């Protein structure tokens, strides 16, 4: 038996990553604030905003934490990892290479976070489909052949993007 | 994790009874701090006469065991460095001086000298307005605010700055700031009311929040639990505010003024000058003196149970955020003689205790009076 | 064209050079009014304890 | 030109700062006399008491 | 607990160095420039947002290179200067001196025939005390110049400090790296407070910056880092 | 203890007007108020100060 606070049940640590500029921040802002702005800030070290959901009856504290994408501010350990409950890796859909080290952040999932730490493959900005290069099969066959659930999304449009955090959570509260 | 915030706490329900162990007036004026030896062996007191005295805290059954004069202008600052070994002092000749103390035993009078110096240029830094000193092994930094804004911390391993911190001046007059015991963020405190938190890992200002009267923080603290949380001490009402650095909130305050709770109206001229916290077995206990010239204890946890230490029952009793009002009750035969009234007759300064065998509350006054309690 | 830019851009220049200039002043006025305010806070002090 | 308001603003607050500070420090020392005499008064009295 | 090095002299294997991405905007010359001289028009700085840029490696020491300049294979860029490849440098851990340094010069097109540098960032491969870089760096690209790597070179990819950023991002590392104390509610005001630096120094200035890695030597999951060190350098001298 | 208490009480008070350190003696109680309530004090009724000084001190304890 341990503690446990009247107003939620699990607290559910998420934690976002992926390349600069895939929307890390901006499905972060759009799920935990419902806002969206073209201003773009390239995030520093961490940042992370609590948001409350409920799922199967159950009141779920999501804290869901953006790491800086760009070279700068990363380095080969990262500690942010550490205590996840479940890692969001995103993509944009616009830039293949974006989507090509998707393989080399999931290694660093598999390095330094919890060895069966949850996993979900987002491909943000699903909503420029006249500049999108991969495709939802090239994405599906990828996530699949790993297991990792996946949803194509956009902050912009709020398109997938609540349905990509709860099924994170659901994801996680199967896993305990 | 293990950052105990006091060397030696009070002792289980420790309830300052209000008796007074011992009356000093080696000052020649107002005295400006008291602070404790972490050992609490010893405490020191500064004056406006120029003048420091140390106490030997297990003689308050009294004597300025030691005494130093030799700076000149108005001591109004001192600290101990975690341990007997070493005590800073300042004065508004900008002069900054590590005095060291010499312990002897009984038979062989003790002494002090001075083993390192400061002076800060009038013209470039100003006199020092506070300071703290916290170790942290490889460093024994004493951090200074100055009236300039700056805040220099002066690594008492050498005469090296372990860093410098330059407050906006936009802001005020640094009147206050503490240090986390964590030593992982700083919280200026102003004459404008305006708190200015730094992060002293990366030695950037975080943020900024002022008290919506704007009056003067007389004196900061942080919180002895939540680590976000700051005990603002601000002129008028006697007002105490924790005030939360995460967001900005007001959102705990003790008042006790003629004026209604937080009303920004015609404040009392009553102020607190010191604020003694302790989280004593959980139950945090906050005690508080000032202009008014009555030390009240404040219980954070049953506020009820809050009362006036500096006077016997001679004395007439007494926005979403958690305010603890204190509202004077409105209430011959000579049933014995009238006492000596016990407490302070003058704008006590500063608030200290000790824990010799004991806890004792030290008090002191503009007169230049030092008061021991029990 | 280029003639006018030089000219705005001199202007600009010197117009924020006179910001800057005064950015010191007022800096200064905040240093030296700290210190009556550092002052003025004894004495009130003083003649409450008087 | 909100800079010279200012300057001129915060030039006329150093003054009259400085010309408060100056009649509390007259004012303190009026009434440290005015203390003295009652200090005496209060050991005349004790003394004769 | 422990740590765990080697001598660069006992490690004979080739030294290797990750030329990451390039960040930062590329400052376009006024159309004055390119009235003077008009094959401007057609160089990689207008043509395309990016350019296919590559990053030449030449190891200098004493002012002199130590080898040839081994150079990023060709890789196409449409939005973000991003190279993923271990140059497998031409030197030898042991034949480094104290005072080695890698010279990484940022090339884009010129018309025909006539390459022409972005800029150049020169980072000596021994630290303050010997031990060979440990990691990822961020270094400051000089703009339009080639890297020099004389000594003290002209063009240093990082400083002992002296502005805000370089002292900031090499906090963020340690922090990112777990050697700061982790404080949430701190962390998530001080990194907006460096986002605001960051993003006030991205505008008022245009400085660029080369990701660069160095690879962690790894043995029975241990990482050794490498010392400047000699052989005969172990033994004093024994004068009478 | 009373007569302690009432010698070091006297001597305290005595200290507190300032009389005469050298005369001051822990043991003669009487002598001791003497010199406090004669007009050879002169400072009697001030109020200020004292300092108990350790020449004082000394041959109390
Ligand atoms: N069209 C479209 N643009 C988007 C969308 N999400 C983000 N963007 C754009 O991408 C920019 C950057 O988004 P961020 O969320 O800050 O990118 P990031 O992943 O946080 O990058 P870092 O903070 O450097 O790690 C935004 O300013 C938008 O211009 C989206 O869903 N649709």
């Amino acid at each position: 038996m341990s503690s446990m606070n009247p107003e939620y049940d699990y607290l559910f640590k998420l934690l976002l990553i992926g390349d600069s500029g895939v929307g890390k921040s901006c499905l972060l802002l759009r799920f935990a604030d419902d806002t969206y702005t073209e201003s773009y800030i390239s995030t520093i070290g961490v940042d992370f905003k609590i948001r409350t959901i409920e799922l199967d009856g159950k009141t779920i504290k999501l804290q869901i934490w953006d790491t800086a994408g760009l070279e700068r501010f990363r380095t080969i350990t990262s500690s942010y990892y550490r205590g996840a409950h479940g890692i969001i890796v995103v993509y944009d859909v616009t830039d293949q290479e974006s989507f090509n080290n998707v393989k080399q952040w999931l290694q660093e999932i598999d390095r330094y976070a919890s060895e069966n730490v949850n996993k979900l493959l987002v491909g943000n900005k699903c909503d420029l489909t006249t500049k999108k290069v991969v495709d939802y099969t090239t994405a599906k066959e990828f996530a699949d052949s790993l297991g990792i659930p996946f949803l194509e999304t956009s902050a912009k449009n709020a398109t997938n993007v609540e349905q990509s955090f709860m099924t994170m959570a659901a994801e996680i509260k199967k896993r305990m | 994790e293990n950052a105990e915030w006091e060397s030696k706490p009070p002792p289980p329900g420790w309830r300052p009874k209000g008796l007074l162990v011992a009356h000093l007036h080696e000052h020649k004026s107002a005295v400006n701090r008291i602070r404790v030896s972490d050992e609490h062996s010893l405490f020191a007191t500064c004056s406006n006469d120029g003048t420091v005295k140390i106490w030997n805290s297990q003689k308050m059954e009294t004597r300025s065991i030691l005494t130093y004069s030799r700076i000149g202008g108005r001591v109004k600052t001192l600290t101990f460095c975690q341990g007997s070994h070493y005590l800073a002092i300042a004065s508004d000749n900008g002069a900054v001086q590590l005095l060291g103390i010499e312990a002897s035993k009984l038979p062989k009078s003790p002494k002090i000298h001075p083993l390192q110096s400061r002076i800060l240029d009038q013209k470039e830094d100003g006199c020092v307005v506070d300071m703290h000193h916290f170790n942290s092994g490889a460093q024994s930094v004493l951090a200074y605010a100055t009236v300039n804004g700056s805040l220099v911390g002066w690594d008492l391993r050498s005469s090296s700055n372990a860093w410098t911190l330059k407050h906006d001046l936009k802001s005020g007059l640094i009147t206050s700031f503490a240090v986390d015991i964590h030593q992982c963020w700083l919280c200026i405190g102003t004459s404008s009311g305006t708190m200015a938190c730094w992060d002293m890992r990366f030695q950037l200002p975080i943020s900024s929040h002022c008290h919506p009267s704007r009056a003067r923080i007389r004196r900061l603290s942080m919180h002895p639990l939540y680590q976000s949380w700051v005990i603002a001490a601000v002129q008028g009402n006697n007002e105490v505010s924790m005030w939360d650095m995460e967001t900005g909130d007001r959102r705990f305050t003790l008042w006790a003024s003629s004026a209604p709770p937080l009303s920004e109206l015609q404040p009392s001229p009553h102020s607190v000058h010191g604020i003694y916290c302790s989280p004593a077995d959980g139950n945090p206990i906050l005690l508080t003196a000032g202009s008014d010239m009555k030390i009240r204890f404040w219980d954070l946890a049953y506020p009820e149970r809050s009362y006036v230490v500096a006077g016997s029952t001679s004395s007439p009793s007494v926005e979403g955020t958690e305010v603890v009002q204190e509202i004077q009750n409105k209430q011959t035969p000579r049933r014995g003689p009238e006492s000596l009234p016990v407490g302070h007759h003058d704008i006590i300064t500063d608030v200290a205790t000790f824990q010799t065998t004991q806890g004792f509350i030290v008090t002191a006054s503009r007169d230049g009076i030092v008061k021991v309690w029990k | 064209v280029e003639k006018n830019r030089k000219i705005v851009a001199e202007n600009l220049e010197k117009v924020q050079a006179e910001a800057e200039r005064l950015d010191q002043e007022e800096a200064q006025y905040q240093r030296e009014y700290s210190e009556f305010k550092r002052q003025q806070l004894e004495l009130d002090d003083e003649l409450k304890s008087v | 030109q909100k800079l010279y308001s200012r300057a001129q603003r915060h030039q006329e607050k150093k003054e009259k700062i400085q010309r408060h500070n100056r009649k509390l420090g007259d004012l303190v020392e009026k009434k440290t006399i005015d203390l003295r005499s009652h200090y005496e008064r209060l050991a005349n009295l004790r003394r004769s008491h | 607990e422990k740590f765990h090095y080697i001598y660069s002299c006992d490690l004979d294997i080739n030294v290797q160095l990750k030329i990451g991405s390039l960040e930062g905007k590329r400052e376009q010359k006024s159309y004055k420039a390119v009235l003077e001289d008009p094959m401007l028009k057609f160089s990689g700085l207008y043509q395309e947002t990016c350019s296919d840029l590559y990053v030449t490696c030449q190891v200098f020491a004493e002012g002199k290179p130590l080898a040839l300049p081994v150079r990023t294979s060709y890789k196409a860029f449409s939005t973000r200067w991003n190279w993923n490849e271990w140059l497998k440098l031409p030197v030898k851990y042991p034949d480094l001196p104290r005072n080695a340094q890698v010279a990484l010069t940022i090339w884009d097109v010129y018309g025909p025939g006539k390459a022409v540098p972005v800029g150049g960032t020169t980072v000596s491969l021994f630290g303050k005390y010997g031990m060979f870089r440990q990691g990822m760096h961020d270094l400051k690209v000089w703009p339009n110049v080639e890297a020099d790597g004389s000594e003290p070179t002209k063009t240093p990819g990082r400083t002992s400090s002296e502005d805000q950023m370089s002292r900031l991002a090499k906090l963020t590392k340690a922090h990112r790296q777990g050697h700061m104390v982790k404080v949430d509610w701190l962390d998530r005001l001080t990194f907006r407070e460096i986002e605001m630096i960051n993003e006030s120094e991205k505008r008022s200035s245009n400085f660029m910056y080369l990701m660069v890695e160095f690879r962690c030597v790894k043995c029975d999951d241990k990482e050794y880092g490498i010392v400047y060190y000699e052989k005969d350098g172990d033994e004093s001298s024994p004068i009478l | 203890r009373a007569v302690k208490k009432l010698n070091a009480n006297i001597l305290y008070l005595c200290f507190s007007q300032h009389v005469n350190l050298d005369q001051l003696q822990p043991l003669h109680t009487l002598r001791n108020l003497m010199y406090l309530v004669s007009p050879s004090s002169e400072h009697l009724g001030r109020s200020g100060p004292f300092e108990v000084r350790a020449d004082l001190e000394e041959s109390m304890e």
